[PDB]
RNA sequence: GGGGACGGGUGAAACAGGAUGAUCCCGCCGAGACCGCCGGCCGCGCAGGCGCCUGCCAAGACCGCCUCUGUCAAUCAAGGGCGAAGGCCGGGGGCUAGAAGGCGAUCAGACACCACCGUAUUCCCGGCCGUAAACGGUGCCGCCCCGCGGCCGGCGCGCGCGUCCCGCCGGCCGCCCAGGGAAACCGGGAGGCUCCGGGCUCUGGGGGGAGUAUGGCCGCAAGGCUGAAACUUGAAGGCAUU
C-alpha cells in the first residue's frame, strides 16, 4: 500500500510480454535516440517524453524498439537531468506546499502533506546517495530546495 | 552556547526582578522589536525599528510607519486588504 | 368597514377604513380595507398607512387560476394615499411554507441560489430560485443524486438564466415575468438539458434598496394599464 | 371584509387575535387563559372554544365577515407542533360563521438555530 | 515627544503662492517616505489619502476624522485607533461612524478623514515594567506621576483623608453635581466592581 | 460515576497531600 | 492559468541552464540600448522610476518587457539565484520563448 | 457483550456525527442515534377538514398539509412508545412495522 | 404604530414579567452565534474531525495507462508533529445556552432532579494543556480466503438506448456456508492455529493495596507520563442458562 496513505489501489501499466518492435514499426533504434535527443533539449520530464513517443509517435515501449530505457538513452549523450527527475518532482512538490504554507499558518492539514512529502524525499535521497547516483555530499536543505529546482 | 536554558534569552538583562508574567510577555514583544522584517520596497530583511511606529529600511534608506514592536500590525494588514478588495469593486 | 359608518368599541369610536388597490398586472386589483385611527395632532390618518404592507395570495391577486400558483405569494407596500385609496408597489414575493416543505424529499439533491440583481429601474432585489433533482426513468437505483459536475454545472446554469432574464429589466416587467412564472420556466427549460430536474422555482424575491419617492414608478406600476406591453 | 386572524397555538396559552392584513392594526384578540381560571387548563380547546366565541361578538361587530387564518406553534427552538387549542380555533370560527379564506404556517422556524434551553443531558424528568 | 504615534510632514503645494506648504498629518500605518498623497473630492482609496467621510466606502477603517467638517482633525488620531464607516444616508447627507470607544456618532458626509488605522498599534500591550520607564513616559507629556493615594494624604490634603488605618471611610461613589474640591472618588458610578458579561 | 467520583477525590487528596508537603519544604 | 505559469518557469529554468541571459538594471540597460536584448522581464518590485525608464528604452528597441509576478526574490528563485533580481534580459534562449508576449 | 452489531448508530466510515436534540427531552444525541421519523399531516384537524374546505371562500383551495420532521431520543421514544423493546430475534428485522404517512 | 388583561412556567405549581399598557400582532434597527428541511448502512480525512454564498490557494486517495525509476521497501525504541471536549494564559467579542452562584416549588430533609435568573465558558486570535467509552472496546504491512445482496468513485465489454446489461479495480456496508470460539458472536476474520512458526512493534500474567507512596521528567497551573512495596485475601472476572 502507498507508503503515507492507507490505500490499497493497484493501478499499475504492465508491459508487453513480447519485447519487439510493433509490427508497424518503421523506424531505426538511432532514430529514436535523435528524437529522444530533441525531446531532452526541450527539457520535458523523462516521463513526458515517453508518453509523446507513445502517443504523438507510436512507439509503445523504447526498450522494445532502441533496445535502452530513456534515462539510458540520456546519460549516453549527457542529457541527463543533474537530479534524478523522481526526486526533483516532489522537491517541487515540497516547494509549493511550502509557499502556501508560508501565507498559511492556520492550514494544520497542509503541514501534515510537508512531514509526508519531506520524509519521502529524505528517504529516496539515501537511496540515490547509495547507488551513487547523486554526490554523497548531497543534503536536502528546506532553504535551498526553489534554488536546487534551477 | 545555550547560556540561557528558558525564554530567558532577551529577558536575562532584567534578572530576578520584574516577575515571570511581565517577562514572558517582554520576551515577545521585545524579540520581535529587534529583529529585522522585510523591507516591501527594498526586498531585503534590513528594516529595523528606528523608534516606536517608525521602521526603517537599512538599504533603500526609506522610513515607514508601521507598529511600534512590529512593522505590520495584524489589524492594519486586514484593513490594507479590505480597503484594496474594496477599491476595486468601486472600479 | 363598520365605524365610520356607525357604533363600533372605543378604539374604533374614531375610525376610518379605506381602499387598498394592487398593480395593474393582477386581475382583481382591490385587495382589502385598513383599519386607521382618525387625524389627531401630529397623526394625519393617511400619512400613517402610507407604508403599510399587505401579504396577497397569487390566487387572490389574479383569481379564476387558483389551481396553478396557489403557493405563490406577493408582499404589497403602499407608496400613495391619492383619492382616499392606497397604491400599492411590489416589495417581495414568497412561496408559501406548506410548499416549500413539499419541496424537499430524501434521495434528491437541492440547489439554492442567491443573486442580487440591480433591476434596469432603482430598485435592488435579490432573487432567491431553488431546484431539485428527480429520477431519471431508467433508475437501477433509487436516489435522485448527481456528482458534482451536474451540480456545479446546474449551479452555473442556474445563474445564467437569470443573467439573460431578470439581470437587465424594470419592475413592472419583473412582476409580469414572476406572475406569469416565466423566469421560473426559462431556468428548468436550460436546467432540463443539463440534468433531469424538479421543482426548479424562484421561491422568494425581496427588495434589498428602494428608490426613494416611487411615486414615478407606482404610475406606471398602477395606472399604466394602458401601457400593459 | 377579508382580514387575517393569527392563531398563536403552541403551548402553555392560546392566542387567538383577528387583525388588518398589514397587521398594523388589530381587530380583536382574546386569550384561552383569560376564560380558565387554572393555569394548565390554559391551552386547552375547551378554554380556547369558549375564548374564539367571545371574540367572534367583538370581530363581527367591526365588520370582519371573512378572516384568513395563520396559525403558528412556539416555532423557533420550541416544539414545531401546534398543540391543543389549534384544532379548535378553526372550529370555533366555523360555529361562529366567520368564513375561511386561506390557511397558512406561521410557525417562526429557524434556519441554523440557536441553543435551546435543557442541557446535553436534557431536561431529567 | 508627547504622542506614542508617528507624525509625518507631508509636502502638498501651495495653490495661494509659489511656496510648497508643509503639513504635519497623523501617519496611518503603512504611510512610507516618498509615498504620494492626494486630497479632495476626487481623491482615490489608498491608505493615507484624504477625503469626505461620505465619499469613503463603508467598511473600511478611517483615522484622524473630523467632527465637523473643516475642523482640521478631530477623532481617532491616537496610536492603532480606526474609526469605522458605518453607513452613509443620501437624503440628510450624514454618516455613521464608530468612534474608538465604540460608541457611534453621525458626522456630516462633506467632512474629511485619512485612509487607514493610525501607526505605534500595539504600544499599549508591552509592560511599562519599571518605575522609571513611566517617568520617562511622563516627562514628554504633562507632570501627572508619580500618583500618590489620597487615603495616604492627611484630612487636610485630600477628601479620603486619614485616619488610624487607611480606609476612605465613605462611599467612593460621589455625586454628579459635588463642587470643584468635593469630586475626588468614582463619579456618577452607575455600577462599580468586577462583575463580566458586561456587554449587556 | 463512582470511578470518576473516585478519581476525583484522588485528586483532591493529592492536591492537599502535595501542598501540605509545600508547608514543609 | 498555472499552466501557463510552469511554462514561464520551464523557460526560465532551461534559459539559465543554456542560452545568454543577464540579470540586473545596469547590465539590462546597456543591452536594450545596444538591441542585444531579445525579452526583458522585469519584477513587479522593480523601482518604479526605473520601471518607467526601461519602459521606453524597451519602446525604442521595439523589446518585448513583461511583469513577472512579484517581488525580485521570485525572480530571483527562478533564476535558481539567493540574490534579488529585479530585471533579467534574455539574450538568447535554449527553450524558444513563445511566451516572449506572454 | 454487543447487544447491536451497529451498535445503535447508523455511523459507518464517519469517526463523528453532527448533533441533533430530543424534540421533549430537549437532551443531545448523536445524529445516526436519533429515531428520525417524517410526519406529513393536515394542518386543520382532519375530522374538521372538510367543514374548514366547504367553508373556504376560495375555490379549489386544498387544505395545508403541515411537513415536520420529528427526532426523539432512544430513552425519549421509548416513553412515547415510538419505538418498542422487542425480543432479540425481533431486532434483527429493519423494515418499518405495518408498511412515510 | 396597534389593541386592551393577563402573561410565563409546569407533572401540578411557585418566583421574576402586566395600566411605566405586558403577552400578542406588524414594520424597523442593532448585536453575536449557527448552518435547518435535503442529510444517509452518503462520502472525504492520519486520527481528532468535517455541511451558507462567491471566490482564492496548495493538496489527497482512487481509476485508467505498451509513461519513468529500478529495491528505492515493511514495522518501528529514542526523536518530531497532530490531537474532541473541558481547563488555562495573554488579546478581542458577547446573542444564545449555561458548571459556579442565587432563587421557586417538592420532600422527613432536597441545599438534587423540574421552573426562574445568571458568572466563567461557548465564538474569534495568538500561545499552553496532551487527555476521552480517543471504541470498531479488535496495531500495522503480506497471502489465501463461499456464496449472496445493497452503496460510492473510476474504467472497460456489449447491445436499443438507457444515468440499461455485464464485469474489473479501490473503498463503505449487510447476510451467511465452511472454519473458529468458553460462549455472545467473527466470518473482507475473531478463519486458514494443540495438524500450533510470513514479518514487525506495543501491552498483559488472580483480586485488592494502588495508579497510591516515593524518585525522575514535563506543565503557568490543573495535572500528564513513568511508577512501587509492605500488607491483605479465596476469590475477582467473561459469556450464556434457568
Amino acid at each position: 500500500g502507498r507508503m503515507h496513505s492507507k490505500g490499497k489501489g493497484i493501478s499499475r501499466s504492465a508491459i508487453p510480454y513480447t519485447r519487439a518492435p510493433a509490427p508497424w514499426n518503421k523506424y531505426t533504434p538511432e532514430d529514436v535516440c535523435e528524437q529522444i535527443c530533441k525531446l531532452a533539449k526541450k527539457g520535458t520530464p523523462p516521463s513526458r517524453i515517453g508518453l509523446i513517443l507513445r502517443d504523438q509517435f507510436a512507439i509503445g515501449q523504447v526498450k522494445n524498439v532502441t533496445g535502452s530505457k530513456i534515462v539510458r538513452i540520456l546519460k549516453a549523450k549527457g542529457l541527463a537531468p543533474e537530479i534524478p527527475e523522481d526526486l526533483y518532482c516532489m522537491i517541487k512538490k515540497a516547494v509549493a506546499i511550502r509557499k502556501h504554507l508560508e501565507r498559511s499558518r492556520r492550514d494544520k492539514d497542509s503541514k501534515f502533506r510537508l512531514i509526508l512529502v519531506e520524509s519521502r524525499i529524505h528517504r529516496l535521497a539515501r537511496y540515490y546517495r547509495q547507488a551513487r547516483r547523486l554526490p554523497p555530499t548531497f543534503r536536502y536543505k528546506s532553504d535551498q530546495a526553489a534554488a536546487l529546482l534551477a | 552556547m545555550a547560556k540561557r536554558t528558558k525564554k530567558v534569552g532577551l529577558t536575562g538583562k532584567y534578572g530576578t526582578r520584574y516577575g515571570r508574567a511581565a517577562r514572558k510577555q517582554l520576551l515577545k514583544i521585545e524579540t520581535s522589536q529587534k529583529a529585522k522584517y522585510t523591507c516591501p520596497f527594498c526586498a531585503k530583511d534590513k528594516v529595523r525599528r528606528t523608534a516606536c511606529g517608525i521602521w526603517t529600511c537599512r538599504s533603500c534608506s526609506k522610513t515607514m510607519a508601521g507598529g511600534a514592536y512590529s512593522l505590520h500590525t495584524e489589524p492594519a494588514n486586514a484593513a490594507r486588504a479590505t480597503i484594496r478588495r474594496l477599491r476595486l469593486a468601486r472600479e | 368597514k363598520k365605524i365610520t359608518q356607525r357604533k363600533n368599541p372605543d378604539p374604533y369610536l374614531k375610525k376610518e377604513w379605506y381602499p387598498v388597490i394592487a398593480p395593474a398586472h393582477f386581475k382583481s386589483r382591490h385587495i382589502g380595507q385598513t383599519p386607521v385611527t382618525k387625524t389627531a395632532g401630529l397623526r394625519v390618518a393617511t400619512d400613517v398607512i402610507n407604508h403599510r404592507v399587505y401579504e396577497v395570495n397569487l390566487g387572490d391577486l389574479n383569481p379564476g387560476a387558483e389551481d396553478l400558483n396557489g403557493n405563490t405569494k406577493f408582499y404589497l407596500q403602499t407608496q400613495l394615499v391619492s383619492d382616499g385609496k392606497c397604491l400599492t408597489n411590489f416589495h417581495g414575493m414568497d412561496i408559501t411554507r406548506h410548499k416549500y416543505g413539499s419541496l424537499f424529499r430524501k434521495g434528491c439533491d437541492c440547489i439554492d441560489v442567491f443573486m442580487d440583481i440591480p433591476t434596469t429601474d432603482g430598485y435592488l432585489l435579490r432573487v432567491f430560485v431553488i431546484a431539485f433533482t428527480d429520477r431519471f426513468r431508467f433508475q437501477r437505483r433509487k436516489n435522485c443524486h448527481v456528482k458534482g459536475r451536474v451540480i456545479r454545472m446546474m449551479r452555473a446554469g442556474i445563474y445564467e438564466t437569470l443573467h439573460n432574464e431578470l439581470g437587465k429589466v424594470s419592475i413592472p416587467v419583473l412582476v409580469t415575468k414572476l406572475s406569469n412564472f416565466e423566469v421560473n420556466a426559462k431556468l428548468t427549460e436550460a436546467l432540463q438539458k443539463i440534468t433531469m430536474c424538479r421543482d426548479v422555482m424562484i421561491r422568494r424575491v425581496k427588495v434589498v434598496k428602494r428608490p426613494r419617492n416611487t411615486m414615478e414608478l407606482l404610475s406606471t406600476m398602477h395606472d399604466s394599464n394602458q401601457v400593459r406591453n | 371584509a377579508f382580514a387575517v386572524c393569527h392563531i398563536y397555538a403552541g403551548k402553555n396559552d392560546t392566542f387567538i387575535h383577528v387583525t388588518d392584513l398589514s397587521g398594523r392594526e388589530t381587530i380583536g384578540r382574546v386569550s384561552g387563559g383569560m376564560k380558565v381560571k387554572r393555569h394548565c387548563d390554559e391551552p386547552s380547546a375547551y378554554a380556547a372554544m369558549q375564548a374564539t366565541q367571545d371574540l367572534i361578538e367583538i370581530i363581527t361587530d367591526r365588520g370582519i365577515t371573512a378572516v384568513h387564518i395563520k396559525i403558528r406553534a412556539d416555532g423557533g427552538t420550541g416544539k414545531r407542533v401546534y398543540g391543543q387549542g389549534g384544532s379548535a380555533a378553526i372550529r370555533a370560527l366555523v360555529r361562529g360563521g366567520i368564513k375561511i379564506g386561506r390557511i397558512e404556517d406561521s410557525t417562526p422556524i429557524p434556519t441554523d438555530r440557536t441553543r435551546h434551553k435543557g442541557g446535553r443531558r436534557g431536561r431529567r424528568l | 515627544r508627547g504622542r506614542g504615534a508617528p507624525l509625518a510632514r507631508v509636502q502638498f503645494p501651495n495653490m495661494r503662492g509659489e511656496g510648497r506648504v508643509n503639513e504635519l498629518f497623523i501617519a496611518p500605518e503603512g504611510m512610507y517616505t516618498g509615498q504620494e498623497v492626494f486630497s479632495g473630492n476626487k481623491a482615490t482609496l489608498h491608505i493615507g489619502n484624504i477625503l469626505p467621510v461620505g465619499n469613503i466606502p463603508e467598511g473600511t477603517y478611517v483615522c484622524n476624522v473630523e467632527e465637523k467638517p473643516m475642523d482640521r482633525g478631530c477623532l481617532a488620531r491616537a496610536s492603532g485607533t480606526y474609526c469605522l464607516v458605518v453607513a452613509h444616508n443620501m437624503e440628510t447627507n450624514k454618516t455613521r461612524i464608530r468612534l474608538p470607544s465604540g460608541q457611534k456618532k453621525l458626522i456630516s458626509s462633506k467632512a474629511r478623514a485619512m485612509i487607514g488605522l493610525v501607526a505605534g498599534g500595539g504600544r499599549t500591550d508591552k509592560p511599562l515594567l519599571k518605575a522609571g520607564n513611566a517617568y520617562h513616559k511622563y516627562k514628554a507629556k504633562r507632570n501627572c506621576w508619580p500618583v500618590v493615594r489620597g487615603v495616604a494624604m492627611n484630612p487636610v490634603d485630600h477628601p479620603h483623608g486619614g485616619g488610624n488605618h487607611q480606609h476612605i471611610g465613605v462611599s467612593s461613589c460621589v455625586p454628579r453635581n459635588a463642587v470643584p474640591g468635593q469630586k475626588v472618588g468614582l463619579i456618577a458610578a452607575r455600577r462599580t466592581g468586577c462583575s463580566g458579561g458586561k456587554r449587556r | 460515576m463512582r470511578a470518576k467520583w473516585a478519581k476525583k477525590r484522588m485528586r483532591k487528596l493529592k492536591r492537599k497531600r502535595r501542598h501540605m508537603k509545600a508547608r514543609s519544604k | 492559468t498555472k499552466k501557463a505559469q510552469d511554462s514561464i518557469s520551464l523557460t526560465l529554468t532551461l534559459v539559465v541552464k543554456s542560452g545568454k541571459y543577464t540579470l540586473g538594471t545596469d547590465q539590462a540597460i546597456r543591452n536594450i540600448r545596444d538591441g542585444k536584448a531579445q525579452l526583458v522581464f522585469m519584477a513587479n518590485n522593480c523601482p518604479p522610476l526605473v520601471k518607467s525608464q526601461v519602459d521606453y528604452l524597451c519602446h525604442l528597441s521595439k523589446t518585448p518587457v513583461r511583469v513577472f509576478a512579484g517581488s525580485s526574490r521570485e525572480l530571483g528563485i527562478a533564476v535558481g539565484r539567493q540574490f534579488n533580481v529585479s530585471i533579467m534580459t534574455i539574450l538568447e534562449a535554449g527553450d524558444a520563448d513563445l511566451t516572449s508576449i506572454l | 457483550p454487543v447487544k447491536r452489531r451497529n451498535n445503535g448508530r447508523s455511523k459507518y466510515n464517519c469517526g463523528h456525527t453532527n448533533i441533533v436534540r430530543c424534540q421533549n427531552c430537549h437532551r443531545c444525541v448523536p445524529k445516526d442515534k436519533v429515531i428520525k421519523r417524517f410526519t406529513i399531516r393536515n394542518i386543520v384537524d382532519n375530522t374538521i377538514a372538510d367543514d374548514v374546505l366547504n367553508a373556504c371562500v376560495i375555490q379549489g383551495f386544498a387544505i395545508p398539509k403541515l411537513y415536520n420532521k420529528v427526532q426523539y431520543c432512544v430513552s425519549c421514544s421509548i416513553h412515547n412508545h415510538i419505538v418498542r423493546v422487542r425480543s432479540r430475534e425481533d431486532r434483527k428485522i429493519r423494515t418499518p412495522p405495518k408498511r412515510n404517512s
